[PDB]
DNA sequence: GTACCTACGGC
DNA sequence: AGCCGTAG
DNA sequence: GTACCTACGGCT
DNA sequence: AGCCGTAG
């Protein structure tokens, strides 16, 4: 599933997380495929805050996402071994690609936090105009989002870990209270 | 620029709770549907899908649907076409399916392209008045085009048909209802304000389920209706028969609503396989088209076939219980809900809607007769009229001495170059002077409707039992004591 | 029924599928060089009104409209025809407009027909043309319930611009994609000389054009396929050897040979080199952008022979193809092994079959028109008597048999002016009946012009390709390399 | 993929063998239980005549038919060990319906011939023309085709074996030209 | 969101 | 512990 | 085309 | 070989 790119120095290099097969193949075509690798996932991804170690473990895309990092995961992690200095998180622009970006979040502080502590997350900033990434035409997705020279990327920063701790637990935790309760508090309709 | 992996968690998390709550999982008490369900029926209504007219290919109704109003995958929309077409999973149908549409096994309709679809007659009560100002209409996902907030809905379809929805914090879990028994129940609200959750019990009994069977008990029911939660204990109708020989057997004709009948099957036959309950010699689904749900269970000779169908109970789906959580978006915001305002709340909407559609109607209607008048004054001097449009050398010029001459509108002048010399015969003359006459008496009748707030309340009673009347039909669920 | 002959049933239930995919699935028309699926696209597009000056419509949107009324199969199978008729990879000349991911070289895929938008080319305007100036015969469609047609008017020669591939029962076609400039001369020269050669053809058409560019090896496949439609054209990536370095050299790969998959062709040059069967190659890249164009780099081992090494990469991989023209397709309703100028004669007649009937059409609609325009004089010129006929009148019958009589008027001219608003009576308007009315009669002759002198109409025919030529033709792609 | 019958008694029992899972839950519904299975079949099948023989034990769709008589195939063929005396080919009315009846045909002459010779296999004739067997409600499938009162089943019949062993070699074999010969011979171009 | 069979002809 | 039904 | 993977909550 | 492209 892994479309890697050419160069093999990771400082480089950046790996595009899309939605599935319709936003890959205009990423692919898109791209600039010596500093640039597409990993589709198969939309909605393992919640890893409800799953156990074992179903993680087992997870194709999980499994996919850590063989193509190349740094391992939890205490036998290494940042010395990451594979791209740029992991972009390039969701559909609609509810449900930003759910797959808490979702990716979600794995990425639970098993990977050296990654966002060092910088390498990112998230990709589409047009509004279009939902899913595949009714974009390969040109306007290199121009808008892939494209060094005039993208804008949103760099995944680490404040507070406590805070960070206490957010993953209430909104992607098995607890449905806690994440009831700030729905009702922080709803704007 | 840079951004914060808590502020980005709380903002996109949000985003997809609020979305899932209001605009995916849960139900509008006011027409008891989902977005999904609600773009099929005026996608259905747009594109003139009504019960007369022939049925339309599945895969036409969904990419129309999927195009204009709801952008997701097309198994969505084709799958939520299919439940309402389901006489096991929908109290009243609001689709007619031709083709595969699926069984109580759990089997699944044919592929969207071999199905056809159309309205059910009571889908038309769902629709009924859309284009008369009643609902509002809202932009649609991409600005291309209109779709309704909401349906008028002329029968409480919330609690006629129910809901189940997963959302994200909370869920919903609404049984349906009996028609005849809820319009009843709107009707005694509409008399009194006051009336209690016990009191709209003498006309709403309980649940009606699709598939009938049997409710253990009234606690249950009457916890669900004053709280909007409880948990209600449905069973499978079984009654213990001779098969011959000395031998019996029991035999299930109505199962409980939602359970899959093939599951249910296999369970009891694990059960037996397992040594998990003795006194079993057979067990066979001799259900058919032509004589409806029977599942037999062969009993051993001299063994007790009541203790074996308590067991049966016990261990399988063969009783099951319904929690109810009576869930839905009022004024846009998820509220759990009893059921005097369930009631309270459709009643409100139906008033609104017969109001809305009473003072469109009127000036529809005003407008028509302002044109009349103009035709009419054209007919009475129609020489003139000829004369004046003829000295004209453009339209402008005609419009402007027409509006002169004879104390005439633009929108009057207008109509009057626009009519066809073919109404000016006897029989389109008169045509003319019958409709206005009846645009007067029409015109009268919709100012005292609007002048006096008990004739606008009686006429929402009227019509509703109208509708109880063509579509209200008998209980199917026993609900024992 | 009782019984049945296994014999009888095969045979019988065979001849009606092989019959079936011959006809109407697998073969292109020789007229307008389209297959059901494509014709039945087209028609579509142009119903649901999907002209280039109008917005993109969803994918699912069009494909459901064709399913249900025109196409009663699978909708993938209308959708992949769809994507490819918008691939400029795939069609010389592309007959849809797509909005999103339409798939690529490699082999992708387009993304779900959900997300997805399409409408019509510039270019299939020209192959929907004067459609409903009964030009080409309408058929129901397969439930009684639509009309479509059996054939579109095909402006440009379209079979031999875009070509066909198709598998059917018993054959199959293999058509290469041609030049328009090319195509439209080659008409031209045969419309001027019934009895020209193949030979003299080729002075037009050089050999087929690709859209993926590339080389051709020789004129003797070329010949072969256009005397008897039958013959093997050498197809050749464009590849040049260039340095890079250090003494050291490199293959690369610009353009490769019509209907080759990319990565496929990589992924077959790798394998070479993993299984040792290529001496020399140290590294092999896939360079392509939307920037830079195609680009395939194979690095060569210093001091090894780059052109050797080239010479047998065109050997033992697909950066050498040939193309194996079949030209087969429907002649009359039946399929035939036509030869080029079988193809061009079978198109020109059609044009001029298409031009004939739009100026027979035309003619019937002014004459129509000419007498709806002599009752409407005639109405103006008595309009106070005709009003008077009309008033007196108590029904629609008795005011059209009073005016029929009263004023010499037929049926349609007396319902012309009971349908007349009253805004047609303002004073100029007897000015605009008698100006469209001499302006009308003058059209009449110069069809009648047309319709008399076959010379005339094939001049017509001549001029309106000349004018598509001028508009949509382009420059040669494939270079027809002397071997 | 088998939804078989109640009864187990071959001679009473029938097989229906229906193009597509669309066509195979409405023949589910419509169905007799207690005497009518239901094998559904994923569209156009494997030419035997084309395949060799590891290709064809290998196949799903074949397997799952030799499971289902319960016959075994070739030499190894037992007729008193058939689990059902009426196989019933039913497809679409349309000329992919007509193929997947000549590739099922096929099959049975070339492996399970003594099915067709003890008159075991059937040709089932649903309305005729227009969509699919999908687009038929489950009432209209078992009335007009699979309710022995009023169904019309075409028993096929086996008359000369050396004509019927050309004919499948001719039509389904790997020689086009023989085919293509038969095409253009019999032909009717309206 | 995904994976995977089959007919058919020619080279 | 796996099912209900809208979603990717 | 179909039965699969995934989120989500509340019953069992 | 296995791929091309309309079909189940
Ligand atoms: C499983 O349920 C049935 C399946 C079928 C077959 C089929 C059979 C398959 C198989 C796949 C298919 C599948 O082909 C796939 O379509 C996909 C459609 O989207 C595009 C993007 O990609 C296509 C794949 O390239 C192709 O492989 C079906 C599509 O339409 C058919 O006729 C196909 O993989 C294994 O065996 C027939 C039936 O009854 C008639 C069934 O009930
Ligand atoms: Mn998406
Ligand atoms: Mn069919
Ligand atoms: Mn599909
Ligand atoms: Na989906
Ligand atoms: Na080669």
């Amino acid at each position: 599933k892994l479309a890697d790119c050419s160069s093999k120095s990771p400082e480089e290099c950046e790996i595009f997380l899309v939605e599935g097969d319709s936003a890959g193949g205009s990423t692919k075509s898109g791209r600039d495929s010596r500093t640039q690798a597409i990993l589709p996932l198969r939309g909605k991804i393992l919640n890893v805050e409800k799953a156990r170690l074992d179903r993680i473990l087992n997870n194709n895309e999980i499994r996919q996402m850590i063989t193509a990092f190349g740094t391992g995961i939890g205490g036998d992690f290494d940042l010395a071994k990451a594979r791209y200095h740029k992991i972009v998180i390039m969701t559909d622009a609609d509810v449900d690609g930003a759910h797959i970006r808490t979702l990716l979040l979600t794995f990425f502080y639970r098993f990977m936090r050296p990654l966002i502590e060092a910088g390498y997350v990112y998230i990709a900033q589409p047009p509004t105009g279009y939902k899913g990434l595949g009714e974009m035409n390969a040109d306007q997705l290199w121009e808008t989002t892939m494209n060094p020279e005039h993208r804008a990327l949103l760099q995944v920063k680490l404040e507070d870990a406590i805070e960070a701790d206490q957010t993953f637990e209430m909104l992607m935790g098995d607890v449905v209270e806690n994440r009831r309760q700030f729905i009702e508090d922080n709803a704007v309709y | 620029n840079e951004r914060n992996i808590t502020s980005e968690m709380r903002e996109s998390f949000l985003d997809y709770a609020m979305s899932v709550i209001v605009a995916r999982a849960l139900p509008d008490v006011r027409d008891g549907l989902k977005p999904v369900h609600r773009r099929i029926l005026y996608g259905l209504n747009e594109q003139g899908m009504t019960p007369d007219k022939s049925y339309k290919k599945s895969a036409r109704i969904v990419g129309d649907v999927m195009g204009k109003y709801h952008p997701h995958g097309d198994s969505s929309i084709y799958e939520a076409m299919v439940r309402m077409a389901q006489d096991f999973s929908y109290r009243y149908p609001l689709v007619d399916g031709q083709g595969n549409f699926g069984s109580m096994d759990g089997d699944g309709a044919a592929a969207m392209r071999f199905t056809e679809a159309r309205m059910t007659k009571i889908t038309l009560e769902l629709l009924r008045d859309i284009n008369k100002d009643t609902i509002d209409f809202i932009d649609n996902y991409d600005g291309n085009e209109r779709e309704p907030s909401v349906l008028p809905a002329r029968f409480p379809n919330l609690l006629a048909n129910g809901a189940s929805g997963i959302a994200v914090g909370m869920a919903t879990n609404i049984p349906p209802h009996n028609l005849t028994e809820l319009i009843n129940g709107v009707l005694s609200l509409s008399k009194n304000p006051d009336i209690s959750i016990a009191e709209l019990m003498e006309d709403i009994e309980g649940p009606d389920f699709p598939t009938a069977g049997l409710i253990l008990g009234k606690s249950g029911i009457r916890r669900a209706y004053e709280t909007g939660r409880g948990s209600i204990q449905m069973r499978s109708r079984a009654v213990i028969e001779e098969r011959g020989g000395g031998r019996q057997r029991i035999v299930v004709t109505e199962i409980p609503f939602q359970v899959n009948k093939a599951r249910m099957i296999e369970k009891i036959a694990e059960l037996v396989r397992d040594k998990k309950i003795d006194g079993i010699t057979d067990l066979r689904d001799e259900t058919s088209l032509r004589t409806g749900v029977r599942v037999v269970i062969d009993v051993r000779k001299d063994a007790n076939a009541s203790v074996i169908l308590n067991n049966l109970y016990k261990q399988t789906p063969l009783q099951t219980s319904f929690g109810v959580n009576m869930i839905a978006l009022v004024n846009g915001r998820p509220k759990l809900i009893n059921l005097k305002e369930a009631l309270v709340h459709y009643l409100e909407h139906q008033k609104t809607v017969v109001r809305r559609r009473t003072q469109y109607n009127l000036r529809k209607a005003k407008d028509r007769a302002h044109i009349l008048e103009g035709l009419r004054i054209a007919l009475d001097h129609i020489d003139e009229i000829i004369s004046t449009i003829r000295e004209s050398d453009t339209d402008k010029v005609a419009m402007e001495s027409l509006q002169q001459r004879f104390k005439l509108s633009e929108k009057q002048a207008q109509a009057i170059l626009d009519m066809r010399l073919r109404r000016l015969t006897g029989l389109e003359r008169d045509k003319i002077e019958a409709e206005y006459n009846e645009l007067l008496n029409y015109i009268s009748e919709l100012e005292t409707i609007l002048a006096d707030e008990e004739v606008l309340l009686q006429l929402v009673r009227d019509e509703l039992t109208e509708i109880r009347d063509r579509f209200g039909d008998d209980r199917r669920t026993e609900i024992q004591l």
